[PDB]
DNA sequence: GCGGCCTCGGCACCGGGATTCTCGA
DNA sequence: TCGAGAATCCCGGTGCCGAGGCCGC
């Protein structure tokens, strides 16, 4: 019911903004993604967005507060040295906008 | 340095025994005199059975030679895997003039392989 | 010392025997466990935008490392591994002057 | 292109756990570029273990075993 | 809905990635298996020529 | 071992860091992180003990153990 | 009466007083009652190490939880100087009614991987229940098949609970003769193995030992040219047998195998070793040969 | 060169290969 | 009559507990 419309209707979403992407990201190194691998990096992209959205609601918890701003996600991006590199020029262009 | 060819040498390597280490790894030669220094074979079983086999994954340890390996170990324990005797015999004639240790190996691994 | 007193107590965590050389490896792990850590500590004070490291300063860490859950919250975590005297630091009691 | 912003408002808020807590256009556009890059890193990385074993082709298995790594990093 | 209950009618009632797989590999080892019946066969022919 | 030091975490929080305020008993939340971390670190080399199915941990399978439970460790 | 019974049988066995037991040829035992059939087929093909095993005083066939409980804490007590430990009645390895019901003591490890199966039975062994009172549930026979270090384990649990008293059974070779003869003097068909005997001469340098594995029916058609009285075979008939093993062997090789000893005598109904490792039950004649076994350990309790 | 430590190895019990011998092309 | 399937005799290839070696007091 609603908790099926919900997650069903964001997992169509996600797997057709996934699959725009795919063809997206398919083109650079001259691959193709199957049918069921699509179908798998849609539900990781929903699964990890679902510790997505655990991570930053206590993020925001954590500096005593209830919104979530940059710096919240720039602690999602402190995770990993190669994407602190590539999301620091990536929210200085956020900043751009 | 492969399948059934790295853990096959891990596998006839504890097998031998700690004493006589150093008389089977000088002979089959992958070991030179200077890789027997590196390795300590005073210390521990799995120590050298890992660190030997490390200087094989540096040396690209092949099956023929890993097989090489289980033949110079069986040489000095000979006296298990209970041994059949075969006796050929030619009939009338002269005697095998050319057993070339060479035409040996091509005559019999040719025809094992044939079939 | 403290890294001796960590490999000390894998040896009564890893119920089993392991080898001096994996230790001083094991100890480059503690020393860039704390450089990860020293300054995970760093980044979520900062982040709370607070100098010191409190407690919940911690617990969100923790929850980064998968340890604090819904089910598993900070102090459960305490009872687990921590012996009373320094539990009876963390977790507040009751005495009508909860710790 | 990328996943827009009604999505991005959407299926965010499907998994927050109360009613009260927004990000904002801002932070949203962001968290479109964060899991776009989910995509782009989960693929480049499936990928790399495909050269890695040299494909053409990603199957089940190569994303199966970039989890163990890609939910760790990512 | 409906495959929902054509769940509930089918799996009610009643490997794969292996069966794919593992039948792509059989069928390269089937492959070799023709390779090798006609080395080892032509080879008998050869040898029971002689 | 039934032990957590007091002086060496916190030497260790202010060797590697000179710019911290760690709290009153914060350095013993810096000890339970460490012990869980190796706690991880043994189980999990246990794991990789059996995935070669070596009776003894050695530094083929710490290094391996390193690479995932200390990059997963990392807030 | 509860005691200087068991005097007057101790001076009885003790005057040896013409021995020669002609026994009944095992006679083919249809299985009594339940005997679980695979619990019984299970036991049968497992090589038991026979033990003689004092009377258990106070021994209840209805607390076998609380024992096996005590037993489970420690054998994996005995691991820290994984494990389950299954008491089970066997419920018809008795010969007599007033038997004590033959039960059963497995280690049994996630999966029923049964590591030690333990087994004590007392079956035709009204030798012991006449003479011992009531309080003692008495099973003159323990079967091992478990590692030697886990017997050695609940056979000292179970001195230390029961006070009954392990002492490893050693069917010597004069006993091994004769069960080597009353097996292939029974009326069995479709004979599963060879009835070897597996002598060892008494060289003191070397320990050359002699497998005089004869085909079971061949075996069984020179038992009939010594066999003259049916229903029982008599001590001179078995010495009869062995002796045309003799002088097959000594005809033959011309080493007198009567100056070795048996060590070891497979037949169709049980293989039975000397040092312990002894009882295979190929054949279900178990109570039968499990009658000659306990008979056997009363010699060694008695 | 010994004290509690550990590691090979004979013996032995349980798991597939080819011979029996029964059934289908 | 003969060809594939199952069981089981013959001996492994394995499991696992004493013996020998070896490093503090």
């Amino acid at each position: 019911q609603q908790r099926f419309s919900y997650q069903q209707r964001l997992k169509a979403a996600v797997h057709y903004t996934v699959g725009c992407l795919c063809e997206e990201v398919a083109l650079d190194k001259e691959m193709q993604f199957s049918k069921q691998t699509i179908a798998a990096i849609s539900e990781l992209t929903f699964r990890q967005c679902e510790n997505f959205a655990k991570d930053l609601e206590m993020f925001a918890r954590h500096a005593k507060r209830t919104t979530i701003n940059t710096e919240d996600v720039k602690l999602l991006a402190r995770r990993s040295n190669s994407l602190l590199k590539y999301i620091t020029d990536k929210s200085e262009e956020i900043a751009q906008i | 340095m492969d399948e059934t060819v790295a853990e096959f040498i891990k596998r006839t390597i504890l097998k031998i025994p700690m004493n006589e280490l150093t008389t089977i790894l000088k002979a089959w030669d992958f070991l030179s005199e200077n890789q027997l220094q590196t390795v300590n074979f005073r210390q521990r079983k799995e120590s050298v059975v890992q660190h030997l086999i490390h200087l094989c994954e540096e040396k690209r340890a092949s099956i023929s030679d890993a097989a090489l390996l289980d033949i110079i170990y069986m040489q000095f324990h000979q006296h298990q895997k209970v041994w059949e005797v075969f006796q050929m015999s030619k009939g009338p004639g002269e005697d095998v003039d050319l057993f070339d240790m060479k035409q040996f190996k091509n005559s019999f691994k040719k025809i094992l392989q044939r079939a | 010392a403290g890294l001796s007193h960590y490999v000390k107590l894998f040896s009564f965590y890893a119920k089993m025997p392991m080898e001096r050389k994996a230790l001083e490896m094991v100890e480059k792990c503690l020393d860039k466990y704390f450089q990860h850590l020293c300054d995970d500590l760093e980044v979520f004070a900062a982040h709370a935008g607070r100098k010191t490291v409190k407690p919940e300063d911690l617990e969100l860490l923790m929850r980064r490392q998968g340890l604090v859950t819904d089910q598993v919250s900070l102090h459960v975590l305490v009872e687990r591994h921590l012996p009373l005297e320094y539990r009876q630091l963390l977790i507040p009691c009751a005495y009508s002057g909860n710790s | 292109s990328g996943f827009r912003k009604e999505l991005v408002s959407r299926l965010l808020h499907l998994h927050f756990k109360d009613d009260k807590t927004k990000v904002s256009g801002d932070a949203l556009q962001l968290m479109v570029e964060l899991l776009k890059v989910f995509v782009v890193e989960a693929a480049v990385r499936g990928v790399r273990q495909a050269q890695a074993e040299d494909a053409l082709r990603v199957d089940v298995d190569q994303l199966e075993k970039v989890l163990p790594q890609l939910l760790l990093d990512f | 809905n409906f495959l929902k209950k054509r769940l509930l009618q089918q799996c009610e009632t009643l490997k794969m990635e292996d069966l794919t797989n593992v039948s792509s590999l059989l069928n390269m080892e089937r492959a070799r298996d023709k390779a090798n019946e006609e080395g080892l066969a032509l080879l008998q022919e050869e040898i029971d020529k002689m | 071992k039934r032990k957590a030091p007091r002086g060496f975490l916190k030497r260790v929080f202010k060797r590697k860091k000179p710019q911290l305020r760690l709290e009153k008993s914060g350095d013993l939340l810096v000890h339970l992180n460490c012990l869980l971390f190796v706690h991880r670190l043994a189980e999990e080399s246990r794991t990789n003990a059996c995935a070669s199915k070596c009776r003894v941990i050695n530094k083929e399978h710490v290094l391996a153990a390193a690479k995932v439970i200390l990059k997963k460790s990392r807030g | 009466t509860p005691l200087q019974k068991r005097l007057e049988s101790v001076r009885k066995q003790s005057s040896f007083i013409l021995t020669p037991p002609r026994r009944k040829i095992p006679q083919c035992s249809q299985l009594q009652e339940d005997v679980d059939p695979q619990k019984v087929a299970f036991l049968l093909h497992k090589q038991w190490t026979l033990y003689s095993l004092t009377p258990l005083y106070k021994f209840s066939y209805s607390n076998l939880k609380e024992y096996s409980r005590l037993l489970n804490a420690f054998i994996v007590a005995e691991k820290q100087k994984n494990i389950k430990v299954i008491f089970s009645t066997l419920l018809g390895m008795k010969g007599t009614q007033r038997d004590p019901e033959a039960f059963l003591v497995q280690i049994v490890s996630r999966e029923g991987k049964v590591l030690w199966t333990g087994w004590f039975c007392c079956v035709f062994g009204d030798s012991l229940l006449e003479t011992v009172s009531e309080d003692f549930t008495c099973l003159p026979l323990f079967l091992a098949n478990g590692a030697e270090s886990n017997t050695a384990i609940i056979g000292t649990w179970f001195q230390k609970t029961f006070d009954c008293y392990f002492s490893p059974l050693a069917i010597n070779a004069f006993n091994l003769s004769w069960m080597a003869a009353m097996w292939t003097a029974c009326k069995m068909d479709h004979y599963v193995a060879t009835t070897e005997f597996l002598w060892s001469v008494p060289c003191s340098p070397q320990s050359l030992d002699i497998s005089f594995a004869i085909h079971p029916e061949d075996a069984k058609a020179l038992w009939d040219s010594v066999h003259k009285t049916p229903g029982e075979v008599t001590q001179e008939e078995v010495d009869l047998f062995m002796d045309c093993l003799y002088s097959h062997f000594h005809r033959h090789f011309k080493i007198h195998l009567s100056a070795t000893r048996l060590v070891r005598v497979s037949t169709s109904v049980a293989s039975a070793h000397t040092d312990g490792k002894i009882k295979i039950l190929c054949h279900k004649y178990l109570i039968g040969v499990l009658a000659y076994l306990t008979e056997l350990a009363i010699f060694q309790i008695e």
